[PDB]
C-alpha cells in the first residue's frame, strides 16, 4: 500500500489521570463487640447460659 | 434527648452519637462519670468545655 498521510492521521480520545486500586476492602475500618455479647437472627443473644 | 452509655459501649455505637456530635445537636449522656473541677474563670469564657 502507498502511503497517504491525511488518512493515517487520527486524533486521540484518552481520559486523563487515574489511579487504579486493587484489593479494595482495606479502606474498611471495622472492630468487634466483646464476644460475651453476640446475637443471631434471634436478637436475644447467641451463647446465653451465663 | 438521651443515650445510655452503658448500652452504648455494649452495643458498639452506631455512629448515632458520632453523627450528632459531628452535626452539633442538643443532647445528653447517661451513667457513671468522671467529673473534673476547674477555676480560673478564663477557662469558661474560652468555653473549654466544648
Amino acid at each position: 500500500q502507498q502511503f497517504d498521510f491525511r488518512a493515517s492521521m487520527h486524533m486521540l480520545t484518552s481520559n486523563l489521570t487515574f489511579t487504579v486500586y486493587s484489593d479494595l476492602l482495606a479502606f474498611v475500618s471495622a472492630d468487634t463487640v466483646e464476644p460475651i455479647n453476640a446475637v443471631a437472627f434471634d436478637n436475644m443473644r447467641i451463647m446465653n447460659e451465663l | 434527648q438521651q443515650i445510655n452509655l452503658e448500652e452504648l459501649m455494649r452495643t458498639g455505637d452506631y455512629a448515632q452519637i458520632t453523627n450528632m456530635l459531628l452535626n452539633n445537636q442538643p443532647v445528653a449522656l447517661v451513667g457513671a462519670l468522671p467529673f473534673i473541677t476547674d477555676s480560673s474563670v478564663i477557662s469558661l469564657v474560652a468555653k473549654l468545655d466544648a
